[PDB]
């Protein structure tokens, strides 16, 4: 439960991906199978980079769950 | 920055 009490209606797995957390704290909202859920990673963990052209492509599984591992390694300094 | 971005991203591979 990432949205908490103010999450909305219903509350079940079914064929839809729901709020999922991450090591760095990346809260992934509701979704579904075969859905490319992309988002710019929080590289600004101090104050580095002044462009930021990388992304985090975390697609959901086809059965109805999140993928094994997300490609967050694409994040790098401003060089 | 020079030595932070690394640890920052180093924590990204864990994701």
């Amino acid at each position: 439960y990432c949205h908490r009490t103010t999450i909305g209606n219903f509350s079940g797995p079914y064929t839809y991906c729901n709020t999922t957390l991450d090591q760095i704290g990346t809260c992934w909202p509701q979704s579904a199978p075969g859905a490319l859920v992309e988002r710019p990673c929080p590289e600004y963990f101090n104050g580095i980079k002044y462009n930021t052209t990388r992304n985090a492509y975390r697609e959901c599984l086809e059965n109805g769950t999140w993928a094994s591992r997300v490609n967050y390694s694409h994040c790098e300094p401003i060089l | 920055l020079a030595q932070e971005a690394h640890k920052n991203r180093k924590l990204l591979e864990i994701i």
